[PDB]
């Protein structure tokens, strides 16, 4: 049928904890459709939940695909995401399920609660039809548990532990992709429009972290990018995947028998219209390699996108290393040689700091 | 046949060399390894060698296999397994508890004398200990 389903109201919220994992976690979980105003979803984050406005917001995307990455590789990377995601007040937007970077961003969570404190708000944006036990999750404002252990004849994918946060979105299928990706666009979009506490008019920057992918992935950039705020796009060259094809042409760009590389329909296939489209808003994309270049830190890589790519002046990045509470930033990226400050910028930062 | 080097080859101990060659070389399922595993004591070659990308466990093979261990005294086979999907509050039943209550695979201890004493030394040789009689001993107690 043409979506033919009926607007009844949610009948499943609440919270869960995950038995059968090493560690004891809670997750707010809401199902909702995928039609939800991004509006009440922002207001339901900040009154329902408890959340405040972040000053940063980290999107998370890749190979859906149940991929394995080298060792030392997924350790650095997760490293950096954890710090990048504990010294400032940052969200991460995941899948939510237990496949691909999902798995790989839930062990990093994983290493990071047992030796740390503070707490990282993770969310995962899943199809409802995908879980694999739909029923024992319909006590509203109730706490039921839930089950970690999964078996492959299931043919659905559980929700991956370690999240804080899940937002179920439905829209009538039943284990099927594909019906969660607009309502996580315009809710990213929705975010970045509102204001941060700084008077100077910054918004809520966003960044887009790339690894494994696939042939989506390349039009998942070049939308990221051709967007009218452009938002940096960091890629992991060491992933294998459509990353590492972008982290190939990054390289000698401004070439078309080593494009092919048979992930496509043989030669008779080229993405080179996206690929162009991607290497001529070339710019804002940040490529990481581990000791080949500088930026060995996926933490430094991450934040320095963010102030070169805003293309603000130097009043603007100091506001958002203040806000960030990130002074090395600051000493490193901001005060260099030659900065032509304006007049006066210098006190309204001390009063800021003060 | 497994060859063995100081370079190239990862595994530059003899002691891991001999210990996979066990495991490769019998073509048993993953719970028949386990228990190999759980035999030898040995929790790192599980941990590396058993427990690995998508091992498709069969139904019910992880909670015989704490049940194995519970009785061994392995705890870091029964933290291992915790780690890996097992759950005690379905696990644990009133007959697998009776089960390990009367258990042998493990240190001496004076469950037994308490037992007796408490029951006015009327209990047969070779007597099956129920949870009520933990319950008596632990009111005692």
């Amino acid at each position: 049928i043409s979506k033919h389903t009926q607007l009844s109201p949610t009948d499943a919220f609440g919270t869960i904890e995950f038995q059968g994992g090493g560690h004891s976690n809670k997750a707010m979980y809401v199902r909702v459709s995928f039609d939800t105003k991004p509006d009440l979803l922002l207001h339901l984050m900040t009154k329902e939940w408890q959340l405040e406005l972040p000053k940063l917001l980290i999107s998370v995307h890749g190979g859906l695909q149940n991929f394995e990455l080298q060792p030392k590789l997924k350790q650095v990377f997760g490293k950096g995401l954890i710090k990048a995601a504990m010294t400032t007040g940052a969200w991460i937007f995941t899948g939510g399920v237990n496949t691909g970077v999902i798995r790989h961003v839930g062990d990093a969570l994983k290493d990071h609660a047992s030796k740390s404190r503070g707490k990282i708000c993770t969310i995962g944006i899943a199809p409802w039809g995908i879980v694999e036990n739909q029923e024992d999750l319909i006590g509203r404002d109730v706490v039921r548990p839930y089950q970690t252990m999964s078996n492959p004849m299931s043919k659905l994918t559980v929700l991956n532990s370690m999240h804080s946060h899940f937002i179920l979105a439905d829209n009538g299928t039943t284990g099927k992709y594909g019906a969660e990706v607009k309502l996580r666009r315009q809710l990213e979009k929705h975010i970045s429009l509102q204001k941060i506490n700084t008077r100077i008019g910054q918004g809520v920057p966003v960044v887009a972290l790339i690894v494994e992918g696939g042939p989506n992935v390349i039009s998942i950039v070049l939308e990221y990018l051709r967007d009218t705020p452009p938002v940096p796009v960091v890629v992991c060259d060491g992933s294998g995947r459509a990353s590492d094809i972008l982290a190939f042409g990054h390289k000698y760009s401004e070439v078309t028998i080593q494009k092919t590389f048979t992930y496509t329909r043989t030669q008779a296939q080229h993405l080179f219209i996206i690929l162009m489209e991607c290497m001529k808003k070339k710019e804002l994309i940040t490529v990481f390699r581990m000791g080949s270049e500088g930026h060995q830190d996926i933490d430094l890589a991450i934040l320095t996108a963010l102030l070169k790519g805003a293309n603000a002046s130097a009043p603007d990045q100091l506001s958002l290393a203040l806000a960030w509470n990130r002074v090395d930033i600051a000493r490193s990226q901001i005060f260099i040689y030659g900065q032509q400050w304006p007049v006066g910028s210098l006190e309204q930062a001390m009063l800021d700091a003060l | 046949i497994t060859v063995f080097r100081m370079g190239s080859e990862g595994h530059q101990d003899i002691d891991l060399a001999i210990l996979t060659a066990l495991l490769k070389g019998a073509n048993a399922s993953a719970p028949d390894q386990l228990s190999l595993a759980l035999a030898w004591n040995r929790v790192d070659i599980a941990r590396s060698q058993i427990f690995i990308y998508g091992q498709q466990w069969p139904v019910g093979s992880l909670e015989q296999a704490m049940l194995d261990a519970l009785v061994l005294d392995r705890v870091d086979f029964v933290k291992l397994l915790i780690e890996n999907g097992v759950s005690m509050h379905r696990f644990l039943t009133i007959s697998r508890l009776e089960e390990l209550y009367n258990t042998r695979h493990g240190p001496s201890n004076t469950l037994y004398h308490l037992v007796r004493d408490v029951k006015k030394g009327n209990l047969p040789p070779d007597y099956r200990i129920s949870l009520i009689d933990i319950g008596l001993v632990i009111e005692y107690l």
